[PDB]
């Protein structure tokens, strides 16, 4: 058998320095969508891609 | 990264110098803890049906690797739903009473 | 035959760790190849 | 093109700085500059200056000996002093220590250029 | 949800999150497997944790 | 004749001259995808009824 | 028909240029040229001119030397410069680098043809 998956060793262990990095990336992902979306047409769609 | 928020603050409450077998925690691979693990997932599968444990909770049980965290999730999700059913019984009781009013 | 698959299982137990450690080493090689201006990774 | 990049093994690995050259000065350029972006929308850089992290190091200015002793800069020019603080990080762009070493060294030339600009601004109006 | 937890429970989660990670990271079941071959050959099975 | 309409127009878009494996498409006969094929084919029957 | 086409291995592969030969001049054809299509809806092209991305390079015009020194042309007319800037990509029409090279090379001789026309129309009215 051959399944070699990258897995989280402790998946229920979320800390502060993991959480402050995820909020930083979603701030970057929010920053991108204000530039790419022609306003009011696909801005709701990309939000449904990142809700 | 490998520990949680509450798990990293244990280092502050004192005495962590002392071995874990002094505080009641032992490393055990024996037939007692595999029987307790096989009971605690069979109990969760019997609690997945009859709508007692959500599908959010059971996937946390499969990715827990400790018999006391997965014990507390069965306890936590039963207290939440039995609180919700007791208030749903209460709001349905007063609704017919205000209809009676 | 299962008890004859135990006599040669030490050779697969080291080998399934070289498969683990090479894929960890292949993973960090790709992470540097991310920051190397490659449009395949998108 | 070698300017702030390490093109090895089929990749394009940079350390962050942008060696802005091959255009010419502001007076010898028909478009008055290289015009790297639109923000001020005419962001114009010339042939000698170096830009790191949306900050420009000017080639026309010079390094005062007061500002060479403190902050310990190496070149005669603020642009030429940033081309010597990136000489380690140009050969090892993906290191954890070089990117912390660059950003700590690019900040010293950042505050030194901002301090030397205010001194000539004060001496001009005086 | 950590009000229903206990002190012996939070110490037990931290102990397993240490042990579940490093068993999977170093592949510790192979380190114990080479140690069994010295057990049948010397009568000794020694490990250092540093 | 052998291609669809949207398959015909992929030639019109930039850089088709680059191996499909750059773009995320590989040819694969492995047990991972035969498992995927009956998982999608019995999901079709489970959606055919109901 | 060999004009900008590579008829090899049973297929007709082209790079995108359209060598329009064999017809004659606009006054020599009875239909006023070798019409290309309906869009001005009578789009007429003659024996010397070539087409890339619906922009036609006129063979009747001449290359000024100042329009030759910048933009680095090679032919003696505008069509003969576009019949020489495509010599690579006519034999390798599927290459990613040639069709990037032909795309940039045709944008030069297009804009060099416009600046020759705006110099020609400004001279005649004054
Ligand atoms: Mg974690
Ligand atoms: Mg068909």
């Amino acid at each position: 058998v051959f399944d070699f998956k990258v897995v989280v060793t402790n998946p229920n262990a979320i800390s502060e320095i993991e959480d402050n990095k995820k909020n930083e990336l979603l701030q970057r992902l929010q920053e991108m969508i204000t530039d790419t979306s022609i306003s009011e047409d696909e801005y709701n769609i990309k939000l449904e891609k990142l809700n | 990264y490998i520990l949680s928020d509450t798990s990293t603050r244990v280092m502050e409450i004192d005495g962590d110098e002392f071995a874990e077998a002094d505080y009641g925690l032992v490393v055990d691979n024996s037939n007692g803890t595999q029987e307790l693990q096989q009971k605690l997932d069979t109990l969760a599968q019997a609690a997945l049906q009859t709508q007692t444990l959500s599908f959010s909770t059971i996937t946390k049980l499969y990715t827990s690797s400790s018999l006391a965290e997965k014990q507390r999730l069965i306890e936590k999700d039963e207290k939440q739903i039995r609180e919700r059913q007791a208030q749903a019984q209460k709001e349905q009781l007063e609704a017919q009473q205000q209809i009676a009013a | 035959t299962l008890q004859s698959s135990h006599i040669t299982e030490w050779l697969f137990t080291i080998h399934d760790d070289v498969k683990k450690r090479a894929l960890e080493c292949f993973l960090e090689t790709a992470k540097v190849a991310l920051k190397g201006r490659n449009k395949k990774f998108q | 093109a070698f300017g702030g990049w390490l093109n090895t093994q089929g990749g394009d690995f940079t350390n962050g700085v942008t060696f802005i050259n091959e255009g010419g000065s502001h007076e010898e350029n028909p478009y008055q500059g290289i015009q790297i972006g639109v923000d001020g929308a005419p962001n114009l850089v010339e042939q000698g200056e170096v830009v790191y992290d949306d900050y420009v190091f000017s080639d026309r200015m010079e390094i005062p000996d007061d500002i060479r002793k403190e902050y310990k800069l190496r070149g005669k020019t603020f642009a030429k002093a940033a081309k010597s603080a990136q000489r380690e990080s140009e050969e090892r762009p993906n290191d954890p220590l070089s990117t912390k070493g660059l950003q700590a060294a690019m900040e010293r030339i950042a505050t030194a250029q901002e301090e030397a600009r205010q001194r000539k601004e004060a001496h001009r109006e005086g | 949800d950590y009000y229903t937890y206990e002190w012996q429970d939070i110490r037990e989660v931290r102990a397993n999150e240490l042990l579940n990670h490093y068993i999977k990271e170093y592949d510790i079941p192979l380190i114990f497997n080479n140690g069994f071959m010295d057990a049948m050959t010397c009568g000794e099975e020694i490990y250092q944790c540093d």
